[PDB]
């Protein structure tokens, strides 16, 4: 049916023509096939073999051209004609990826065939220049209260999520994606985050667990899946997030924003050290290359929020880390640390004690601060910053019989310990991130058992909706919570406290 | 700058040689002379079994010499400082490496060129004809440069042909083309 | 709306192997020998388009 | 195979043309590849070991290497000077 | 025409080979005109029979083997004067701005040697700087390197900005902000913010220029900033005999900018990855950051902990040229101190009684003791008590804490955010101010009047619209 | 030692400083192990250390902590005395 | 190895019939239940158990590799799964063995696990 169709579209490709360069591999060794001919050949071109595997020709030598393969070498063997495509290497791009889990190349590993791209870009272009930079003002929401808050974040910013391994590592992030169907839903196109996951090395299984939560949380729509996987080659691995980022710029560009998860670059680390070993370039410190950290802020500049000349949009990046038990010291962690502006450092202690989320928020620091935090959140939330800090560092005079202040702190601090909890998958509304905020901070959970902190939370909000959903929205459209807001909510907090 | 850049490996530096005879300019037909060398050379293939073997020093270097007065002297004094440096350099396995390499250079500057148009199978002699015309023809043999065009035999080049000549082909095999047509249609 | 999909995916891989069964039996054919003169006659009109 | 001036393609051609060191070069060098700190030098055969050269660039190097066909100097000047 | 085909494109390395007879000397700068952009190849080897292998600033990406250059024939020479203040100029010497094309005058290499040992300063003299802690406690020396110690934005901005006003103001001098390793969204940030606070005025004038390296720019091109920078300093030092004051960022992406280019050129990188060639760097470099007779390059240069490993090569040969070291603090910010620099950090190699001054040596020993007992006095005046502790103890606490207070200025850059008017205090006048304090003759003044206050006249003012 | 440690069915850790403390030989058995195990010991000899092993464990946790100098409870004195014996 | 759209994940759970590893680790059929451990800490009678206890209790087929152990093991291994039945050498068995010994070249090592996933 299709069927037929398909061999008629395929029967309408029959034209051919001179190949204007032609290689035939000398020697095909260790996925560096030494090719002879391509004189003319342009640098890092893609390059297509009899076996029609893909590569790109990191040396231009004099005698051969040493082509690093992108796949396998089983179908690769002497003397095969390696026809030059005479086109770096370059990816679909446009509005088509929305949607859409592609492999690295380009292909639709969902099958939903060829991809709307109104350009092929190429993978590595230059960072956008000081000038076409301006400051973020843009808040983005991850729907978990204390990342909002404690840990603001808006769009254009890099900000690492490090920490330990699969500790639903990719559950974090993932949750952020959740919350944005609710701004993507939303007309305006600022607020239309057209988010791109990079699984690097993930194994399909994992990423197919990926999927299906995104077909159910309905994010396959904006969704953008680039895929290297566990088994794909490491050539394709160290460009996969270079190949992501320009569709990211095509986004970006066009004044839209997005955000794109790199997860994780350690592992993109890893296939670049194994690449360049196999290139027979040399180790460099914790047997990484040293060219790994240019590597890495390459990257990272893309990550920008353009000046309005050259439009509003921005392109957003969170990347993840993967600690090796927590050693930041690590060259890979220490390098990305500098280069991005913000850390979250999970902390795999809490994880273990069963905070899901678990992050110490003594170790998660954002330096793009409060213009990319809402104004009403930013208000609640001086108070529980501190708050937080004093029930940390007022634990251990708990681990002894003393003073009644030091109690009160620790009260005051468990409930809002308990209160930052929240079962992945749940994201929340920056309207309901703000009045649960304001009762902690008043402490008047501390009244409200442990065992009832959980239903006070869900019940206070549909009370919040039976009895005023008016003042959600109010929250919500004024941004800024008004001497009126403040009344008439520490009125109402009052009442579903009371009850 | 000799025709043609072989990238020189040991015979380069021959090569680089074949330059001086075009400098000295009698060296163009030295290298006719020094393909008559070659032929002395192919002559030689007994005692060049013995040539592979290792170890003539400066008495390797004489039993050359004894070699050279059984040759008439093609090549000339080019030739003659060329089996010292391969005698210097101790190697008879890069000795007829070096007489390919100036073979192409030689005929490069003659202009002479070498196609192949590898097929499954052989082709009609009206095909081969047709085929050099037709580069000929084209800018490929803008004329002024010859052709040896070789069509070979390789079945598992399967069915349709490949025409080679410079870094420039078609091929319109078939395995190809089913390639393309497969792959769509598990698309 | 899935059966439909996977219904399809089963067409096209029926009709893969069919077309395999179709690429046997060309090259068996004389049209093997045939096809081999048309290819000489194709690079014969595109090399002259050069 | 390794470098010698037979690899060497412009000292090769002067030698087979006949053309040689003759003598000039056993006590004279010229430079070749040079950069890296380190020249590497054709002829000087009757070098002394550590002797003082002196390079036609105002620059003076110490012979630190004395190999087969060349000497490796090493430089008490800068590269810039040295070609 | 100096012409050649590109023979090799290995990496960033390329071979090119050059027509026969053109015999390009080490440290060339070559130009391939490349139809999207233009590429800057640098010829850092000479691989005979007229071939070279060079490193590229500019990617190297699309290029094909045979491709005509040109070679200017020495380094690239970037064009200088007063014209080319207030622009912000890529490593080329081109805009990047987008202000158009820098007014030229001259142009100068961007290699330049050390001043020789007769052109040395045979005495160290000091640079006077407005901020009275850093004119005690690590008073800046003119030509000297100050090793900038703390992380980023713990006020480091704002520290580098009073800097360029002090400049300007001490002498009359100039500066160039060259950031090595910048991070071009941090890059923004710093260019609107100095354009605000008027070290830049791209209307009016600009005392600062700016040379931004980012990053995402080659190895070899983060290398070569900082050359290129000083070359425009020297015209300002021997040429306009200023004393000018040359930022640099990250000296820890100078190492690491020189390491990739040297393992690529194969020179085999030396212990914990680092190049071989690293001291000859830092001493061309270093060294041509002095007091000539005519100017002086003073340089502060920003030092970023490669691991927090000071036992690592890099940071110790950072460490050997460096005349001071500011370290700043955080924790010393939170106590509202502007300056942020920690005083029992803050150290400089001249402090000498010598070449201070002896009463300015006296006056800082006196005032770096009487601060240590405090703060060791702090520890136990709290754990034990106040009153629990001698009258003397709680003197120095006391005495101290108005030395501290009087660290506090509301310098004339962050007026804006301070509130309070700027006070830039002279060298000369910290000695006089810390004299009265240290004579306690002024014990009997609020340790709040001392707060947010310029010289010891300025803080009797202070007292007095205290009680008025 | 790893690629041996792999291929071995045992390995028989001797310590340096229980040397010194007077073992002389002196076997550590915190890392001597022995997979193939008492199918090759006799069975009298299987009978009587059978917790031989257990007292010992016992002994090198509870004189880990007792190492301090204070008066731990008896019941882990118990095991301290019974193990130093 | 099967591409993305071959894929088809959701997780049984198995039932190893050992309670510690059920209530706090439950494994699950499709899964990729990890043996990290020490030297011999009984390491293949765990595995010698899990065939004991699940093999016999699924109705599929194992295939049980060795990737570089002793022969001394591999006798015992091959007696004692003899001795469970699980092996029977007339009739049937649930289990297959490909049993590879470290005294082979390191290269017949790698691919006797390629060999054993072929199966």
């Amino acid at each position: 049916e299709v069927s037929s169709i398909l061999e008629e579209r395929i029967k309408g490709v029959s034209d051919e023509a001179n190949l204007n360069e032609t290689g035939r591999v000398l020697a095909v060794g260790d996925g560096i096939a030494r090719v002879f001919g391509l004189n003319n050949i342009q640098a890092e071109e893609l390059v297509e073999f009899s076996s029609g595997v893909k590569g790109m020709a990191l040396n231009l030598e004099p005698g051969q051209v040493g082509i690093v393969l992108f796949g396998s070498d089983r179908l690769v063997k002497e003397g095969e004609l390696v026809k030059r495509t005479g086109n770096i290497v370059d990816v679909p791009v446009g509005p088509g990826l929305l949607g859409r889990v592609v492999d690295a190349l380009g292909n639709p590993i969902d099958g939903k065939g060829p991809i709307d791209a109104a350009g092929r870009s190429r993978a590595q272009v230059k960072a956008p220049g000081i000038l076409p930079r301006r400051s973020v003002h843009e808040p983005v929401q991850t729907g978990l209260k204390a990342v909002d808050a404690l840990v603001p974040i808006g769009r254009g910013q890099r900000e690492l999520i490090i920490g330990d391994r699969q500790t639903g590592k990719t559950a974090v992030a993932l949750d952020t994606i959740l919350n944005q169907k609710r701004w993507n839903n939303g007309s305006d196109e600022s607020k239309k985050l057209y988010c791109v996951y990079v699984a690097v090395g993930q194994k399909r299984s994992t990423v197919a667990q990926l999927v299906q939560t995104l077909e159910q949380h309905d994010a396959m729509k904006y969704s953008i899946i680039v895929a290297a996987t566990a088994s794909e080659a490491a050539p394709l691995q160290y460009l996969a997030p270079f190949t992501a980022a320009s569709i990211g710029e095509w986004f970006r560009d066009n004044g839209k924003h997005a955000l794109i998860v790199y997860d994780d670059l350690s592992k993109q680390a890893v296939a670049y050290r194994q690449l360049s070993l196999l290139l027979r370039r040399p180790p460099g410190r914790e047997a990484y290359p040293g060219d790994v950290f240019y590597l890495h802020s390459r990257l990272l500049e893309r990550a920008a929020k353009l000046s309005e000349k050259e439009g509003s949009g921005s392109l957003t990046a969170l990347p993840v880390i993967e600690t090796q038990g927590g050693d930041v010291s690590a060259y890979i962690p220490t390098n990305v640390i500098s280069i991005t502006d913000g850390q979250i450092f999970l902390e795999a202690e809490l994880f273990y004690k069963g905070i899901r989320p678990a992050i110490n928020v003594g170790l998660s620091v954002s330096r793009v601060g409060s213009a990319a935090q809402v104004k009403a959140l930013k208000q609640v939330a001086g108070s529980l910053k501190l708050f937080l800090a004093q029930y940390r560092e007022v634990a251990a005079f708990a681990q002894s019989d003393l003073d009644a202040s030091t109690k009160q702190t620790l009260v005051r601090g468990e409930r809002l310990t308990q209160l930052l909890k929240q079962n992945q998958y749940s994201p929340l509304a920056t309207e309901e991130q703000v009045p649960l905020i304001y009762a902690g901070v008043n402490g008047h959970l501390d009244g409200i058992e442990l065992s009832r902190i959980g239903e006070f939370e869900s019940s206070f909000l549909s009370y919040l909706k039976s009895n005023h959903n008016e003042l959600l929205t109010e929250i919500r459209e004024k941004g800024e919570l008004s001497k009126e807001l403040l009344a008439s909510l520490k009125s109402a907090t009052e009442s579903f406290v009371a009850t | 700058p000799p025709p043609v850049r072989l990238f020189g490996v040991e015979g380069t530096y021959a090569t680089a040689l074949y330059q001086a005879a075009a400098k000295n300019s009698s060296i163009d037909a030295a290298f006719q002379s020094l393909q008559k060398v070659e032929s002395t050379v192919k002559k030689n293939p007994k005692l060049g079994h013995l040539l592979l073997n290792p170890a003539l020093s400066l008495k390797d270097r004489n039993s050359v010499i004894d070699a050279i007065v059984e040759t008439h002297k093609n090549l000339d004094g080019y030739v003659v400082n060329l089996l010292k440096v391969l005698s210097e350099n101790n190697r008879l396995g890069c000795f007829e490496k070096i007489a390919s390499d100036f073979g192409v250079l030689n005929d490069a500057h003659n202009g002479l060129l070498k196609g192949t148009v590898t097929s499954a199978e052989p082709l009609d002699p009206k095909s081969f004809k047709r085929i050099e015309k037709a580069l000929s023809a084209s800018k490929l043999v803008g004329q002024g440069k010859s052709l040896k065009l070789e069509n070979v035999v390789k079945p598992e080049i399967k069915g349709g042909l490949i025409v080679e000549l410079g870094d420039k082909t078609v091929d319109l095999s078939i395995s190809t083309k089913i390639q393309k047509l497969n792959k769509v249609l598990e698309d | 709306v899935r059966y439909e999909a996977s219904l399809r995916q089963l067409e096209q891989r029926q009709l893969a192997k069919s077309v395999i069964s179709r690429v046997q039996s060309e090259l068996g054919n004389p049209k093997f020998q045939e096809k081999v003169l048309q290819q000489s006659i194709s690079e014969i009109e595109q090399l002259l388009s050069k | 195979t390794k470098a010698q001036p037979t690899e060497v393609s412009s000292i090769l051609e002067e030698r087979i043309k006949g053309v040689s060191d003759e003598a000039n070069l056993n006590e004279t060098g010229r430079v070749l590849a040079v950069g890296d700190g380190i020249a590497r030098v054709f002829g000087l055969n009757n070098i002394q070991a550590e002797e003082l050269v002196e390079f036609s660039s105002g620059v003076k190097g110490m012979a630190l290497n004395l190999e087969p066909g060349q000497v490796g100097i090493v430089l008490f000047g800068s590269d810039r000077l040295v070609k | 025409p100096i012409t050649g085909k590109v023979t090799a494109v290995i990496g960033a390395i390329v071979d090119v080979h050059f027509e026969q007879s053109e015999l390009p000397a080490i440290l060339n700068a070559l130009e391939i005109k490349t139809p999207q952009g233009k590429l800057v190849l640098e010829v850092a080897q000479h691989l005979g029979e007229n071939t070279v292998r060079t490193i590229a600033m500019d990617g190297t990406e699309g290029l094909v083997r045979g491709e005509k250059v040109l070679d200017t024939g020495g380094p690239i020479s970037v064009p200088v004067g007063r014209e080319t203040l207030g622009r912000i100029i890529n490593v080329i010497g081109e805009p990047i701005d987008e202000r158009g094309p820098i007014k030229s005058k001259l142009r100068k290499p961007i290699h330049a040697d050390p001043p020789s040992f007769a052109e040395q300063s045979t005495s160290a003299e000091i640079l006077e700087t407005g901020i009275k802690v850093v004119d005690l406690l690590a008073p800046y020396a003119r030509g000297g390197k100050i090793g900038l110690f703390g992380g980023a934005g713990v006020g480091k901005t704002v520290f580098i900005q009073e800097l360029i006003n002090n400049i300007a103001k001490a002498h009359g001098g100039f500066s160039v902000f060259t950031g090595v390793g910048e991070r071009t969204r941090e890059g923004n940030d710093l260019y609107r913010e100095m354009k605000e606070t008027g070290v830049i005025n791209l209307e009016g004038e600009s005392k600062v220029a700016l040379v931004f390296g980012q990053m995402n720019e080659p190895p070899g091109a983060r290398a070569r900033v900082a050359l290129t920078g000083l070359t425009i300093a020297e015209y300002f030092r021997d040429e306009e005999g200023q004393d000018v004051l040359l930022f640099i960022d990250n000296i820890f992406r100078f190492t690491q900018a020189g390491s990739e280019v040297s393992a690529l050129l194969g020179r085999i990188p030396s212990a914990v990855g680092y190049q071989p060639t690293l001291a000859t760097d830092m001493g061309l470099l270093q060294e041509r950051i002095t007091t000539t007779k005519k100017g002086s390059v003073t340089s502060v240069q920003a030092v970023y902990v490669p691991a927090d490993d000071l036992t690592d090569p890099a940071p110790a040969t950072t460490f050997a040229h460096l005349d001071a070291t500011t370290v700043l603090s955080r924790g010393i910010s939170e106590l509202g101190i502007y300056p942020a620099v920690d005083p029992l950090d803050s150290k400089s190699r001249l402090l000498d009684a010598a070449v201070v001054g002896q009463e300015h040596y006296d006056v800082a020993s006196k005032v770096q003791e009487t601060l240590q007992t405090y703060k060791s006095l702090q520890d136990i005046i709290a754990i034990l008590g106040m009153d629990e502790l001698s009258e003397q103890d709680k003197l120095t606490v006391e005495r101290a804490r108005k030395i501290q207070r009087f660290l506090s200025q509301p310098f004339a850059v962050a007026e804006v955010f301070t509130g309070i008017p700027g006070k830039l205090v002279r060298l000369k006048d910290t000695v006089a101010s810390f004299k009265a304090v240290l004579e306690g003759k002024y014990d009997n003044i609020p340790e709040h009047a001392f707060y947010m206050v310029g010289g010891i006249e300025d803080v009797v003012a202070k007292a007095e619209k205290l009680a008025a | 030692p790893t690629n041996v440690i792999s291929i071995t069915d045992g390995q028989i850790f001797l310590e340096a400083e229980l040397f010194y403390k007077g073992i002389r030989p002196a076997i550590n058995v915190g890392l001597s192990v022995s997979r193939v195990g008492s199918a090759a010991q006799v069975k009298a000899l299987k009978q009587v250390a059978g917790s031989l092993k257990l007292f010992l464990a016992q002994y090198r946790e509870v004189a880990a902590f007792a190492q301090f100098g204070s008066d731990l409870d008896a019941s882990t004195k118990q095991t301290l005395v019974r193990g130093e014996r």
